[PDB]
């Protein structure tokens, strides 16, 4: 019976009071149609790589960075990702993004999702606020890049009956921002694929905060097209893959 | 070895925003042609693969000093 009590004003607790400053979070859900070629595949949550530049400046991987003075004029990391599973390798690079906490996935019929998004605030895990300043800044420069690929790894599943922490945000539709960068994708084992980003308030929607992107990618049919993302995919067949 | 049929390929479809610095980029490769819609892809250190308008002169120089050193 933790009667630790994790205080309040904790960001982890809970919402902060200061009308200035909001919980900044993302949401990547994503619908990936397999071909009617590659072979069953249900084993999802096989497994999660988590990587990150060098960052700030502990020790340059032999020149990684500035290879000089590194105060905090210029140096954005980029965290990438490598969530193996449903016969599919899904791999993205956030760039100056907020941090992604919550990792799932799941398996229906010929297709998998996954989905890729930070934790509200009052979950057990930390999830920093800032102001409309940089915020409005980093909705600009946020950047998630995309690169899929056929995977094999027949190894089993690594989930946990943790029921998956949601942003508590909405896919709905709202002001037009490109973020997705890159999207390369292998028909070799994809035949469609459904992408939908969103930044906002976990805490509550602010319109100015909040934004939207995404496309629709069919039998290498792409097209640019703002929608209620929100039945995009069942987020209750979601599962942690650890 | 007879090439296979119509395979579709991996064509750039959108591209990043903000610049990479020289730091983070190793190495390139560029897109195809099988897509009347080309650029150039950069590779980097903690990423894999990013598409990159070459319309963007920053982009093309880029290119050049790795054509060289």
């Amino acid at each position: 019976m933790p009667a630790s009590l994790q205080q309040s004003s904790s960001s982890s607790s809970s919402c902060t009071e200061e009308e200035n400053k909001h919980h900044m979070g993302i949401d990547v859900i994503i619908k990936v149609t397999k071909q009617d070629q590659t072979p069953t595949n249900d084993k999802i949550c096989q497994s999660v790589t988590e990587i990150t530049e060098s960052e700030s400046d502990p020790d340059p991987e032999v020149e990684s960075e500035d290879d000089s003075t590194s105060v905090e004029d210029v140096d954005p990391p980029t965290t990438y990702y490598s969530i193996i599973g449903g016969g599919l390798r899904m791999n993205f690079g956030f760039t100056k993004c907020p941090q992604i906490k919550s990792i799932s996935e799941s398996a229906d019929g010929n297709t998998v999702n996954a989905r890729l998004s930070s934790v509200s605030p009052g979950q057990g895990k930390d999830s920093p606020a800032i102001t409309h300043e940089e915020a409005l800044a980093m909705i600009k420069d946020c950047e998630v890049s995309i690169d899929i690929r056929c995977s094999e790894e027949e190894k089993d599943s690594d989930i946990k009956t943790h029921p998956v922490l949601g942003s508590n945000i909405s896919h709905k539709k709202v002001s037009y921002e490109d973020i997705i960068g890159s999207t390369i994708v292998d028909t070799k084992c994809v035949k469609n694929l459904e992408f939908s980003v969103r930044i906002g308030d976990m805490c509550k929607e602010s319109s100015e905060l909040e934004v939207k992107d995404g496309f629709k990618y069919v039998d290498g049919s792409a097209s640019k097209g703002a929608t209620d993302d929100t039945s995009l995919i069942d987020s209750t067949k979601l599962k942690a893959c650890v | 070895a007879p090439m296979g049929s119509d395979p579709p390929t991996a064509c750039c479809f959108s591209y990043t925003a903000r610049k990479l610095p020289r730091n983070f980029v190793v190495d390139y490769y560029e897109t195809s042609s099988l897509c009347s819609q080309p650029a150039v892809v950069f590779q980097t250190a903690a990423s894999a693969q990013v598409c990159a308008d070459p319309s963007e002169s920053w982009v093309q120089e880029y290119v050049y000093d790795l054509e060289l050193n």
